Formats: structure tokens, C-alpha cells, sequence
């Protein structure tokens, strides 16, 4: 999961920022989907994708990380890029999942 | 979560009442305590690792728990227990700044008893550890801060 | 923030699965309040039945 | 509140409060006593602020209090004034909190949807809040007014 | 699912081939169909107003909207009108389908439990649904109204 | 049926039914009466269709009804005919629905796996369905036959 | 887990170093091991047939398969035979392991609850498991059968 | 810096800066001039602070400057002092910024990994920073010292 | 043990055990008796191995047994030796299992965290294990030593 | 990726040829080398942290890079550089077990030059570090293993160059 | 190209406005700076060869670049690099006289990045060389001139990077 959501390189640096999240998963009180949501709603995600990229490139990365694909068509680019404006990154991530 | 200031606001909002002097006095009380709390929080953050170490030494280690067949036996279990200790400390610090116990309920306290019972973690020993942390914290923070710090530690203990 | 604890069962109507997939069929999960609405709909659309909903964290009818 | 916001950011990061965050808390606690007085002033002048702002709004927008308009009629005009009163109460709460979060939960989320069902025009509501700000500013001292202005501006921005 | 499919499913569990009696029920549905389509279009066009009128009849000018009421605060108000919209949309779907099942699968499932945890008042919600029904009845006209009413009543009974 | 499909698309979009979608529903309800007649015809001729198709299948495949073959023996031959009857019943359901979905859920999902455990040859089953189609086509009028053919073809495609 | 690991774990909770008595238990397992491997290979090769025979004994020619029965429709039939395969594969794993724990960890845990929600009949499933056991017993031969039977019985008791 | 942090939070929310956020910015700009002086003081006393702290650290931890220890030898001792100097420079940067972010990027991310490769003990490094704090506090006025303390504490917390 | 490993791979693939995998299991069960003897040898020599290794470690690292150091004092020195004994017991368990998994669960997961709370230096612990390996190797025959070495090396790698 | 066994198979498959004695000989060669490689891999895994430490000491540290204004200055950059070193080591170990250089091309070598150029990481220094790791690794693995290990390290170095 | 005087004129021309006092003051500002700039330019022209030599000594030479396998290895490459350095110097001098950065954009800056990437010339090293030239130039020109000279050098550096 760390490698999917962050990239490989950033995932290496992770020591235990998410240790509390891991425990809830280990406990089987959260699902894997929920765990992926919360990795997305994280300062680390935001710092590594959102903050140094224009909003279009942000939608790319989100598609890559949460669905494994690029953006299929201009209508899809509109819908998601739209929602990223006028709401958080936390909204985008939440919509995909 | 909720804090002291927001708690007052919310009580007034359900009544629909504008803020009144009595309410203001409660807010004013918090504001005086605030400066002390900030100092205490900084102390705790800096000494957090040691606080946990000392508390473990007081209760957890050199005990049946650490000995084979004990709950905290094996490295994995030992590490888990000290991780939990850290959680309690961090949340108590948050609560102390906030001036409200609610955050403890919302994050730490909810479902913990049930989790521990399924795991077979001993609640009384955990409570003992929390009380030990409180004592260590009390020293570092100093007396005025200690009273404030103690209530949140006691709240955690009672919940568990 | 308010959290919802939800237990729901979803049957795999489209295809028989060789993998055990016990977790997918029957799941208890913690949902953020905002997410739950959408999640509830998605379970319904799947044809899964939500046996139980509880508010894990927060207070009901709290203004803040 | 300021403190709630800081704690929440820390919890997300799973870290103890940063020095900078702590400093902001310190500043807030010092400011609080002054803030309480500002809030108290507006509460006392609340009745007049609402009345004056209402009149200004109706002068600015004849349409709202016209047979077509939503505000028209005694019942409706009362409700419009009640709304202005609500927003003022929220602003006072905000000043003491030092953050718009208390205001935001009660008043700014779903506001568009609520008013659209009612068919009340959102811009007119904003004008009313602007009007209230001007009245409030006059009673407040300049520095106090600036603090109050920020909260008033947020409301106007939100709608 | 649908009236047509409901008949089919009942026969399938019996293992019976479709019979004339079954066919007659299907035939009955086919005649009603045209009316239903007209009703659905009316409802879709007037949906916003229907909700507005129903809210005016029951929800607003009430304790609920007043401070300390369930629908107090913008967030709660918006939630309640969103729920009203869903009931209307699903009832329209049910009317076209000729089957109550979709209401059970979509609306009715998990609603009661959600509402109880939230502390939303069921009776008030039911009142709102009944109000929508009355408004809808007018717009759709009498023949359509009877059909529309049953689905609204079904929703109300489920919530209660 | 078609109506269910339309509703489902609308629900996914969370929107009221589009005019175009509504029009398709109208067309389907008009078509239904004709569809019912086609289904009725096959139901009446069901016993003979199965019998004739069975004979054709056994002529086409001597092996299935041979000591080695699965179909061989009275019990087994009855079961093979029962299966043919089942598929015919499903086809009738399909015609009234106007969609293959009813057919598909009952008969086409996991069919390969079921027959492989039974050890029944899938191609022989397909031939039987083809045989049934030919018999059914003869009794049906040409336009009716074309409609029925589509459903029959789907079954043959599914069991391949 | 495994017989070998079970011995180890029992010693670890005691904190005792491995002793001859412990070694003897491990030695006992090692002798049985060769037989178990042969049995497992037999089961794997005949798995499809085992399921077929067991189904014939209990599941098919029954109300379940008839319309209105749980195993009616191709989808449900396929699901039931998939479940049967699971039980067989896990029992084979358990037999090699010499420990019932794997059955508890994977197969047995949550199955009852899943089945109750699904409306699958537990008693019929148990019947199928018992049928598989009988078929398996024949193929494996007597010495292997005793070992095989215990795991099948364990599954049945759990369900 | 304070301002960077505020902007970043706003951008994530996709909103204009909140009144509360704006207020914090105002407070920071007023504080800045005082902050600059505090930083200047520490810079001037830098050489002595490092020297005194080093001595204290070595007294507190004989082991680090022992044949086994990492710090032992002239080359190694110099490097240990250089590290202390680095951390002091970072703290000054932090005070002017009003936030730990500048400190954090240069010094606190990957610090564990770097020191683990070096085999330097992290707790000893923390003690050195604590020692530097005490020296720095003495030279600073009380209020100035408190401000400086927060940044020093953060560093100690980070390692 | 090894067999668990094989089963786990099969379960992931959702397949019955491969012939090759089965063969490896057969080889392991044959090897086990030899492995038991190797383990027995180390158990008998355990007391001396620990003692010798301890002395070597203390010579290698004077600091650990110094007033600053964690090991310093009789109580602490005993605990350090107890830890060495624990690791030796784990190694013996590993040899009989034929896998590091038994070792890993008890000793290598969370080890870093546990020692960091204790403040014990991890590299020194590793040296102690290395020292134990050298002593153990001498008592063991060459081929036996190689087998034992692998488990010892793993521990050293883990604590690193 | 591919391994030696699969590489032979794939070459034959494109030709459509059945496996022949010459091909068999290559496979046989691999099988003998295999046991040595497994031992080498275990050695490297256990000593990985130290290998990196030693190599850094030889080339990277006590240098302008670590000094302010150098690429490896700041903790974040230092940590990144040692992470990259670990990658090279892990992949080389994988390649050594496989007996094929292809994995290095598919994962490590592809896009590395471009990444480094954008980052401004100095290639020559990185190459130096890889060569240093090779030397340290050579010692630990022992001579027979060293020759095999060296080729993969050299392959990485040549790619980066 | 454009200069300061023409830039003011062009801005007014698009507006269609006659020259105004505010505009005149900007022109007046330039005229005072002009005399200094002319002196600086003459200094640079006379010392150009040395400036390049010193800057190369500071950054380019005695480095990996000059060593075999480096970009500036071989006489041909070395000569190319110093030719590029001369270009930058000449254009910066032109820009300083002009009082406008535009000429740098029109001649030097446009397409340079792409050219360098195809060539494999290292941009950061080139930037380093430009910065070195700036430092040398600063000394010769003297302080008042140096500030003016520095901005154009920085402009080149920013463009390349
Ligand atoms: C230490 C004082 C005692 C102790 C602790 C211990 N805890 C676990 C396991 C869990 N603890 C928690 C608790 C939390 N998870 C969270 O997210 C939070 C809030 C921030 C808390 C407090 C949970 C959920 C688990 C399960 C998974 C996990 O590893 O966290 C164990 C492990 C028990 C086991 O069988 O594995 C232990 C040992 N037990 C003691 O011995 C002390 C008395
Ligand atoms: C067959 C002997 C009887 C039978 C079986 C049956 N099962 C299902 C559906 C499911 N069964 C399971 C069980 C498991 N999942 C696992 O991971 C494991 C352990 C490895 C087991 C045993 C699950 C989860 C399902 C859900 C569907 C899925 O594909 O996962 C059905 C279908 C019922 C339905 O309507 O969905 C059936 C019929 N029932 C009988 O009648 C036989 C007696
Ligand atoms: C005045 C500036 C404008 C105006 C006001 C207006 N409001 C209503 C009706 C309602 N207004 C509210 C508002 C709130 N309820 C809340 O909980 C909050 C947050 C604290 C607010 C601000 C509500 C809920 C109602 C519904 C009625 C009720 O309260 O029971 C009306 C009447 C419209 C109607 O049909 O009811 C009017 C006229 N109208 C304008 O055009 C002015 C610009
Ligand atoms: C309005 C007539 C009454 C009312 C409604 C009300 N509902 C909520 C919150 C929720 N209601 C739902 C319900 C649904 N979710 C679904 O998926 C469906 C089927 C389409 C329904 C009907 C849910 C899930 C929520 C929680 C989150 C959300 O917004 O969806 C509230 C807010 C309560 C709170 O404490 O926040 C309210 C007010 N309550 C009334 O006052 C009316 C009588
Ligand atoms: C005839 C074309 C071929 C044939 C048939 C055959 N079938 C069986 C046994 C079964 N067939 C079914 C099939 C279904 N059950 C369902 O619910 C459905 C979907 C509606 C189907 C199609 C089943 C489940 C059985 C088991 C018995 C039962 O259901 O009671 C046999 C007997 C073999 C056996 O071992 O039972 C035979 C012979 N065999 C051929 O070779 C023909 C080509
Ligand atoms: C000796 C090589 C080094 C050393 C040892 C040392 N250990 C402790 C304290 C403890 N050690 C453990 C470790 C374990 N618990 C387990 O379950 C396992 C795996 C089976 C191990 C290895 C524990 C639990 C403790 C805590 C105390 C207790 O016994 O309950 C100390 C004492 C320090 C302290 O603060 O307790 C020491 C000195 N330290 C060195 O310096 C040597 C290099
Ligand atoms: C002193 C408190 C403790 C100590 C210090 C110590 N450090 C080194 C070597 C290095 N330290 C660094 C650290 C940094 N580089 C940075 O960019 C930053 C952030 C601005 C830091 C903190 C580096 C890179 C090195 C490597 C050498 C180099 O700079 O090229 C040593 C030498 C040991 C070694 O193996 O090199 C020492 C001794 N260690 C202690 O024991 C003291 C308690
Ligand atoms: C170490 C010898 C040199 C060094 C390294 C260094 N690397 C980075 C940053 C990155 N390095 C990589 C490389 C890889 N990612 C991969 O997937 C692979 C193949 C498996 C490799 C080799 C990547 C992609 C990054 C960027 C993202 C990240 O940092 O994780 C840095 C940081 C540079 C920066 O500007 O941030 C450094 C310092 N530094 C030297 O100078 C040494 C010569
Ligand atoms: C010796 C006969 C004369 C002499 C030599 C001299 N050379 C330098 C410095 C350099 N000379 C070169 C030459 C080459 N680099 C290449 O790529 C090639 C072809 C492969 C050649 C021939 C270079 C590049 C340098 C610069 C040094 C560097 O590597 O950075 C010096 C030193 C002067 C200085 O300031 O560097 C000297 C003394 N000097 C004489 O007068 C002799 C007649
Ligand atoms: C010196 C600081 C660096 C360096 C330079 C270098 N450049 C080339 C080759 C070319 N340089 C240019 C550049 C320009 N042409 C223009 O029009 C402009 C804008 C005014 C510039 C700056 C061109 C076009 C060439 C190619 C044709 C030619 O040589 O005339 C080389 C040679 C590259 C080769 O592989 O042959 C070099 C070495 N390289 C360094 O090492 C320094 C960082």
C-alpha cells in the first residue's frame, strides 16, 4: 500500500508516521480501502504530490496512485479537476476511492 | 475534537443564547490557565521518550509481564506496549492543551476496553503504567501544571 | 470528528471466486461521517445489505 | 477554536505540537481577554446593529421587500431579521474562539442549499452581513473593529 | 427490481412455466405503464418545488428548525432536504418500476439504524414524506396519484 | 427487464429518468403484449418442443446416450430432458422480460463449472438448445421466431 | 501452524530450552510425515472426483438442487462445489501440518456467521464434509485415513 | 515560515486565508523584529555556546569520547562539534522564520538514518542540543530564552 | 517450520502442494533428526557459550559495562547475559524448525524499539551474538557449525 | 525481468528450437554456480548496512558533497543518497542470484540517467560509490563469489556512466 | 533587441500616449547610470580573456569535467566550453550597456537548454561558470558597476537553469 499510494522512492523513507493507521487495519476495524483513503488524506501525500505541482498534474498523480491508470478522457479530466478546485485535495482523493 | 472554548460556545448555541458574562468568565478562566498549559506541553514533548522509559521501569519491566508467558514477553509485544504508552502520553498532552477530555474519548478511549479484552492485554497493568506516567509527568511539569495534567491521565485510567 | 462503525455483507453475484475472499463478503469498518453517505449508497448499488450502523465516535445532534 | 485547529493538525501528522503552533496558542491566550470585551460590546449593541443593518439592506435592495421578493411581508421581514441576528451571534462566537470553525459548522456549510430551497437570494444576505459589519465597526474601536471585520468578511465570503 | 421481474422470480422459485394468470398481471402492468411515464416526467420537472412545499407544510416554522431542534444549523437543514430529495427520486423510480422492492433495497435498508444513531426523529421524517405525497398527488393528477401514493406510503411504513 | 436497467442507470447517476430513457420504457410496455403472446405460444408447445429436441440431440450425438455417456440410462436421460425443459422455461422468461438478464442469472453463470463437476459435455447441451430453437421456430410465426431466436442464440453462446 | 512449531511454542511460553521429551514428540511427527505426504498426493490427484462423489452422495438429487433449494441455479451450484473444494484443500494442508490450527485461522473463522447471512444450510454442508471424508478414507488407505479423518471431523464440528 | 505554513493549508482547502490565519500572520510580523535580535544574540555567542555545550556533553557522556565511542579522537571530536554548530545555525534560522519547517527540511528528515549509518548515538546528540539550550538560555533574556527554548526543544524531540 | 512455509505459498496460489514442494518437505523431515542433534549439542554447551561470549563482548566494548553504559552494575550485567541466553535459546529453536520464522517472531520484530526504550546500544547486542556464534562454532563439527552459523548470521543481520 | 534459465528458454523459443546440448551446457554451468551465489546473497543481506557504511566512508563522506553546497548536504539528501546505495546493492544481489543483468536494465538502469540529471545528482560520484561497494562486497563474499558479484556492479556502473 | 530607452517608448506607443514626466524620469534615471556602464564595458572588453581564464580556474578546470570521461575532456570540447563562456560574457556586456535583459533572451537564452540537453553538456556546471565570471567581473568593474553587471549575469544563470 505504501508503494502504491506514495511512489516506491518516498515509501522507502516511511518509518512509522502511519503506525496508528496500521494498528487499526491489523485489528480488522478498518478496511484496506479506508487505509488507502487515509494515506491519501495525509500531510505526506500532500507534501509530495499536491504542493509543488499545478492542479492538473495533481489529478494525474491521483489517478496513477489510486486507480493505476492515466486520465481516460477530457470529460473525466473536467469532473475531477473541477472538484479539486472548489474543494480540497481531500475531496478529490475521497471521490476516486 | 472539542475544546473548552468551543464547548462553551456549543452549549450557548443549542440554547440559542448570545454569549453572556457568566460564559465569558469560564472562557477567561481558561485563558489564564492557557499559558501554563503551553509550557507543560513543551516539557512533555521534549521528555516524552524518558517519561515512557521511567514509567515502564516503575511498572512494566522486571515483572512477570516481561518474563516468558507474560503479556509483554517477546520483542513484538514489548514494542506494542511501549507504542500504546506513547499514544496515551501524546493524547493526554493534546487534552491538556485543549482543556477538554473529549479528544481522549473520541480517539483513545472508544473501543479500547473491548480491543484489550479480545487481545488478552491486562487492563489493570495498563492502568498502572498510565498512573506511573502521570507521576513522572507531574515532576517534570511542576506543581501548577501537574494538577491539570493529572486529570487527563486519571480520565484515561478510568476509561480503561 | 464523527465516525460510523458499519457491518455489511456483499454477495459476489457477477462471478464465482477461487480466492477465499471472506473479508470482502463480510466486513466491519469505521467510516468518516462524510464518507458514510456515499459508502452506504455504494453498498446498496452493489446489492449488499447493511446489517448494522452505529456512530463509533462523536455525539449525536451536536452543533459543533 | 485556534487550539482545536492546532491539535487536529498535529494529530493528523501524529506528532507533538510544533513550536510555531505552540507560539500561536500563546498569542491567542493573551489576545483572549481583549477578544472577550469585543464580543461583549457587540452583544450589548446587538438589537440596534440588526435593526440598522436591516434598514440599510432594504434601502440597498428595494426588491427583496417587494411583492415578488422573498423578504416581503411582516412574517418574512421578521425571518430576514432573525437570520441577521443569527449571523451576528455566530460572529461573536467566532471572535471569542479566534477561528471561524465554530461559525462555519453552524452557519456556512449547506448554507447555499438551504437558501436555494428557500429561494432567498444569497447576494442580498451577503449585503445584510456587510451592513451589519459597518454598524458594528462604528461602535467598536478601530483595532477592535479590524478584528471583528475579519470574521464579518469571512461570512460575506462564505455566502 | 420490477413488477415484471417480480412475477418471473415468483414463478422461478416454484419452477412453474409462465401461465395465463401470471400473464394477466403482466398485462395489467403494461396498461398502467403509460400513465406512470407521464407522472414521472411531471415529478422530475417539479421536484425542487415539491420539496419546498413539503418542507413549508411540515419541516420549517417548527421547533426542528428552531435552536435545539434536529434540523437546526445550516448543515442539518441541508441534510434533511437532501434526504427529502432521495425519497422523492426513489419513489419516482418505484412508480415506474411498479415494484416496492427498489425502495427496500435502496432507501429502506439501513435507514432506521442510521436515523436512530443520529437521533433524527422518525415521525417528523414520516410527516415530511406524507406532505410530499400530498403535493405530488396534485401535480400528477388523480389516476397517477393512486399509484404514486402507494410507494410514498411504503416508504413511510418502512421508516416507521 | 428494460425498465429495471433504465432505473439502475439513473440511480448510478443519481438523477431522474431522462426523457429518452422514459421513451424507451414507453416503447417496451407497448411491445410487452406482443412479447407475452410469443411466450404463451412456446409455453403451450413446451412439452412437444422438449421431446422433439431431445430426439434430435440423441440422433446427433449417439455417444451421450451410450453406456460410456453421461445421458445413458433412464434416470440420466430424464435428467438430460429436465435440463432442456429448464432452459426452455428460462427462454420464455427472457422473452417476456425483453432482456437476457433473467435467463443469465438463473442459467448462464457458473454453468461451465456445474456441468464440469457433473461431467456432462457442454457442446452436447448447446446442441440440445439449438435443436429446441429449430422446433420452436417452426411453431412460431417468422417475426415471432426472430425474436425468440435471439434469446435461444444467447443461450447457445453462453454455453460454449 | 505446525506440529513442530506447536512444540516450540509450548516450550517458549515455559521459557524452557528444548528437551529430549520434546524431541521425542517431534520425532514422532517426523515418522508420520512420510505417510502424510503420500496421502496428500493421492488427494490432490483425485480431488475433482472426491468432490463429485461426495456431491452425488449428499448434495445432488436433493431438494437443494431442485428449484427453491439453496443450491438451485448454476451460480449457487458452482458456489457450493467451490466451498467443497476449499474444505478439501485446507484439510489436506492440515494433514500435512499435523495441526488443526490452520483450519481455525482460515476456514472455520467467521464461516458460521457468513453462512447464516447467506442462508446456506450448515447441516447440509456438514453432511457434504462427512461424505468427502468417507471418499477420502478409501483413496488414502487405512493408516492415512485415521489422520485424514480427524481434520475432516474438526471442520464438521466447527461448522 | 509561519506564512508559508498558512498559505499551504489554505491551498489544500482551496480557500482564501481564514481570518484566524490572517491574525497569526499579523502577530508574526510584529514579533519579527524582536525575533531578529534574539537570533543575532545567539549568532554572536555561537562559538562559546558550542564550546561550552561540547564540554558539558562530554562530561555527561564519557563514553562518546572513549576509544569505543564514535566521538573519540581529534578528527571525530571536531566533527561532533561541527554537528553541534550546524544545529545551532538551524535554530537561529527557525527563530527568524517563526516555524520549524526551515529547521526540519535541513536537519530533522532522514536524521535517524544518517546517524545510524554513521553509528553515532542519537540520544547523545540530543543531550548536546540540550546542553546548547542551557548555555543559550543563560545569555538570552528570560522572554527571549523562552522563545529560543521552543526551537531547542523541537530539535531534541525530533532526534 | 519449513512445512508451514510450503503450505502458505500453496494457499496464496490457492493450489494443492506442488510435487517439488512436497519433495522438499520430505527432505526436511529426514534432515530433522540430524538437526535435533545439532540443537542438543548447543543446549548442553549453552551455559559456557553465554559466559564466554559475554566476556568477549565486555572486552570488545568496555563502555557498555561502564557507569554511563547500560550494562553497568550487577543487576544490569545479569540482564545483559540473560538477553544473550534468550537469543541462544531462539537459535536452537530455529535449527530444529529449519526456518528463522520461530526466531523472528520472538526476537527480531520490534527489537529495535524495545532496545531504544531501554537505551541499550543495538550494535553491541549484535557483537554479543557474533561472539556467541564463534564459541558455538568451535564446539560444533564443521558441517553442523555451518548450519548453526546461518541462524546466527540472520540474528546479526536482523539487529543491524 | 529474466533469469539465466529463462533467458536460455526465451532465446530458444523465439528460434522455435527444442533445447539442444549447447543450450544445456549453459544451463548446466548456471546450476553449478548457483550454490555459491545463494551463499553470497545471504552474506550480502546480513552485512548490507555495513557495506553501505564502509563504501560511504571510502567515497561519499568527509568530502565536498557532505559539506554545505554539496549534493549530499542536509540530512534529507544524505538519507536519499544512502537509500540509493541500498537500492544498487539489493538489485545487484538479485541479479547475482538470477545470473542475468536484465533486471538491472528493466528496473534500475531505465530512466536513472534522466532522473539524476533533473535532480542534479553527480553521476561520477555515484559510480565511485558503486565501485566502492563492489570492493567491500568482494571481501565479504570471498573470491569465487566476488567475480560473479563484480560483473553486476560493473554493469550498473557502466549504465550510469 | 530592445534597450531601456526603447522599452519606455514602446510601452507608451502601445498606449498611444505622448511621453509623460513619469516616463521621462525613468529615462533620466537611465541617463545617469549610462556613464558608469560605458566605463564598465571598456574594462570588461580589455580583461575578457583573463576573466574567462580566472573563472575557468575557479570552476571548470582541475575538475572531473577536464579529466577523461568528463564533458570538457579533449581539446575540442575544452575549446567549445571556453567559446561558450566568451559568448556569455560578450552578451552580458551588451545587456549592461543596453540596460535591458531582452537581448539575452533573444540571442543567448532561446533554445540553449534544448541544445545543451542534446549535446549532454551539464547545465549546472555552466551556471557555475557564469557565476564565477560574475565574481571576477565584479572585482574589475568596481562596486557601483558590479551591481548593474550582476543582474545580467544572474539573468543568464536563471535562464539556463
Ligand atoms: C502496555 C502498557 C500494555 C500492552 C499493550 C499492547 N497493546 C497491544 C495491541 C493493541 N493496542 C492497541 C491500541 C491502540 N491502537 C490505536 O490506534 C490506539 C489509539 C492511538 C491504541 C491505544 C490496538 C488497536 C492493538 C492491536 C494492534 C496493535 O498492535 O496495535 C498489544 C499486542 C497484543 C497482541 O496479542 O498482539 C500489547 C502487548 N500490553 C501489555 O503487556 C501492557 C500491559
Ligand atoms: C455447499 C457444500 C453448500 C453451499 C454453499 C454455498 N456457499 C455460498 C457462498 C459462500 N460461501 C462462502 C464460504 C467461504 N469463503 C471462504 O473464504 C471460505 C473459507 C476458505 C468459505 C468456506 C462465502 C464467503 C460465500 C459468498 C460468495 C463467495 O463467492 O464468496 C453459496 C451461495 C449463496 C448465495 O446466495 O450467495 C452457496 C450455495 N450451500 C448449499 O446449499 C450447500 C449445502
Ligand atoms: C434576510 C437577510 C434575507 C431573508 C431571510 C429569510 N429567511 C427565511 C427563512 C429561514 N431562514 C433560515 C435561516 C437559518 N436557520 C438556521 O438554522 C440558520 C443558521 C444559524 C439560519 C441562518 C431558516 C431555517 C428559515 C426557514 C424558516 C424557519 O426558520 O422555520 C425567510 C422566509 C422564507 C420561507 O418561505 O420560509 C426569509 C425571507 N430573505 C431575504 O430575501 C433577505 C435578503
Ligand atoms: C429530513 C426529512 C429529516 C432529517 C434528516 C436528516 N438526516 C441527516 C443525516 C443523514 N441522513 C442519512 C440518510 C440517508 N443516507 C442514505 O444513503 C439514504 C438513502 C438514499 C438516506 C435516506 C444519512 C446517511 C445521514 C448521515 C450523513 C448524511 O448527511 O448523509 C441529518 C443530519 C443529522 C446529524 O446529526 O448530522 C438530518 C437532519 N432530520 C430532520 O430534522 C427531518 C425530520
Ligand atoms: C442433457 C442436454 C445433457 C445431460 C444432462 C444431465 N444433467 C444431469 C444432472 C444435473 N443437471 C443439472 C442442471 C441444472 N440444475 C439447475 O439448477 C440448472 C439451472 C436452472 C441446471 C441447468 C443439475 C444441477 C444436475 C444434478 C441433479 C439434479 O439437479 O437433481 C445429469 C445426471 C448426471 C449426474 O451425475 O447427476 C445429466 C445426464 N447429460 C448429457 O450428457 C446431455 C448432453
Ligand atoms: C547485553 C547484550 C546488552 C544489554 C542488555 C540489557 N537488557 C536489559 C533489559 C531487558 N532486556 C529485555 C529483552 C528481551 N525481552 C524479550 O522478550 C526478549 C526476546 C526473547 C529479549 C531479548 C527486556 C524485556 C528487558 C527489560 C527488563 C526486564 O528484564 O524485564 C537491560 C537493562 C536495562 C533496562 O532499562 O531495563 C540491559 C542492560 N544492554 C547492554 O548494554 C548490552 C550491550
Ligand atoms: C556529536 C554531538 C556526536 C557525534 C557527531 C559526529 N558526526 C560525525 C559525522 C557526520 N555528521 C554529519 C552530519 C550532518 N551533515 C549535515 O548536512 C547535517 C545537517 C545540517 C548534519 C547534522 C555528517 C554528514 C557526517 C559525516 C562526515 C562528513 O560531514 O563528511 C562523526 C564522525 C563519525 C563518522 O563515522 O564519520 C561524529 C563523531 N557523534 C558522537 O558520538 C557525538 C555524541
Ligand atoms: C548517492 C551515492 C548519491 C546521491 C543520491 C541522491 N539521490 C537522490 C534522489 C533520488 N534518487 C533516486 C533514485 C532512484 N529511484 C529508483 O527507483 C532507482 C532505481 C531502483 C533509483 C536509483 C530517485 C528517483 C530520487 C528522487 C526521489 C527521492 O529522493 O526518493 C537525492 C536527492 C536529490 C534531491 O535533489 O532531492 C540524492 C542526494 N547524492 C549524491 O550526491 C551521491 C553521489
Ligand atoms: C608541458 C609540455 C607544458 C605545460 C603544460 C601544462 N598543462 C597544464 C594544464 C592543462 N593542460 C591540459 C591539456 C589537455 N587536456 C586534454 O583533454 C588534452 C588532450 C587529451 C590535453 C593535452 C589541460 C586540460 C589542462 C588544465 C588542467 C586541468 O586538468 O584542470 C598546466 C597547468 C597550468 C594550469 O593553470 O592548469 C601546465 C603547466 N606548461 C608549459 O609551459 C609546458 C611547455
Ligand atoms: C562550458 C561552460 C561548458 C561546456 C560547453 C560546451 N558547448 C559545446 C557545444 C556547443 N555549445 C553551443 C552553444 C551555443 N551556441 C549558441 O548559439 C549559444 C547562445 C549564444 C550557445 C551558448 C553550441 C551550439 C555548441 C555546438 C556546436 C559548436 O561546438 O560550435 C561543447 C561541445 C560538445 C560536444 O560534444 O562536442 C561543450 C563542451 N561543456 C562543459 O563541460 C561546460 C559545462
Amino acid at each position: 500500500a505504501y508503494v502504491q499510494v506514495f511512489d516506491k522512492d518516498i515509501a522507502s523513507y516511511i518509518r512509522s508516521e502511519f503506525s496508528a493507521l496500521e494498528s487499526r487495519l491489523r485489528n480488522r476495524e478498518t478496511s484496506v480501502k479506508e487505509f488507502v483513503r487515509l494515506l491519501g488524506f495525509s500531510a505526506l501525500y500532500r507534501k509530495q504530490f499536491h504542493d509543488r505541482y499545478p492542479n492538473t498534474k495533481v489529478v494525474e498523480f491521483a489517478f496513477k496512485h489510486f486507480l493505476g491508470r492515466a486520465v481516460k478522457n477530457q470529460a473525466e479530466l473536467i469532473k475531477y479537476h473541477g472538484l479539486l478546485g472548489r474543494k480540497g485535495i481531500k475531496a478529490l482523493i475521497g471521490a476516486l476511492v | 475534537m472539542q475544546d473548552a472554548i468551543t464547548a462553551v460556545i456549543n452549549n450557548y448555541d443549542v440554547q440559542g443564547k448570545y454569549l453572556d458574562g457568566a460564559a465569558l468568565d469560564k472562557l477567561k478562566a481558561y485563558f489564564t490557565t492557557g499559558a501554563v498549559r503551553v509550557r507543560a506541553a513543551a516539557v512533555i514533548s521534549s521528555n516524552a521518550t524518558t517519561i515512557i522509559k521511567e514509567a515502564a521501569a516503575k511498572a512494566l519491566i522486571y515483572s512477570d509481564l516481561t518474563r516468558p508467558g507474560g503479556n509483554m514477553y517477546t520483542t513484538r509485544r514489548y514494542a506494542a506496549c511501549i507504542r500504546d504508552m506513547d499514544y496515551f502520553l501524546r493524547y493526554a498532552t493534546y487534552a491538556m492543551l485543549a482543556g477538554d477530555p473529549s479528544i481522549l474519548d473520541e480517539r483513545v478511549l472508544n473501543g479500547l476496553k473491548e480491543t484489550y479484552n479480545s487481545l488478552g492485554v491486562p487492563i489493570a497493568a495498563t492502568v498502572g503504567g498510565i498512573q506511573a506516567m502521570k507521576e513522572v509527568v507531574g515532576g517534570l511539569v511542576g506543581p501548577d501544571a501537574a494538577k491539570e495534567a493529572s486529570i487527563y491521565f486519571d480520565y484515561l485510567s478510568s476509561g480503561l | 470528528s464523527r465516525y460510523f462503525k458499519v457491518t455489511a455483507c456483499i454477495p459476489s453475484l457477477k462471478r464465482v471466486r477461487t480466492g477465499r475472499e471472506l473479508q470482502n463478503t463480510f466486513f466491519t469498518k469505521l467510516v468518516p461521517y462524510e464518507n458514510w453517505f456515499t459508502e452506504q449508497q455504494r453498498i446498496q448499488k452493489a446489492g449488499g445489505k447493511v446489517l448494522s450502523v452505529k456512530l463509533f465516535t462523536g455525539v449525536q445532534g451536536a452543533n459543533t | 477554536s485556534v487550539l482545536t485547529k492546532a491539535i487536529v493538525n498535529a494529530d493528523a501528522e501524529a506528532r507533538y505540537l510544533s513550536p510555531g503552533e505552540l507560539d500561536r496558542i500563546k498569542s491567542f491566550v493573551a489576545s483572549g481577554e481583549r477578544r472577550l470585551r469585543i464580543a461583549q460590546t457587540l452583544t450589548e449593541a446587538r438589537e440596534r446593529i440588526v435593526k440598522q443593518a436591516g434598514d440599510q439592506l432594504f434601502q440597498k435592495r428595494p426588491d427583496v421587500v417587494s411583492p415578488g421578493g422573498n423578504a416581503y411581508g411582516e412574517k418574512m421581514t421578521a425571518l430576514c431579521l432573525r437570520d441577521l441576528d443569527y449571523y451576528l451571534r455566530l460572529v461573536t462566537y467566532g471572535i471569542v474562539a479566534g477561528d471561524v470553525t465554530p461559525i462555519e459548522e453552524i452557519g456556512i456549510i449547506g448554507v447555499k442549499e438551504m437558501y436555494n430551497s428557500l429561494q432567498t437570494p444569497i447576494p442580498a444576505v451577503a449585503e445584510g452581513v456587510r451592513a451589519m459589519k459597518n454598524v458594528a465597526t462604528s461602535l467598536l474601536s478601530g483595532d477592535d473593529a479590524a478584528e471583528a471585520g475579519f470574521y464579518f468578511d469571512y461570512l460575506v465570503g462564505a455566502m
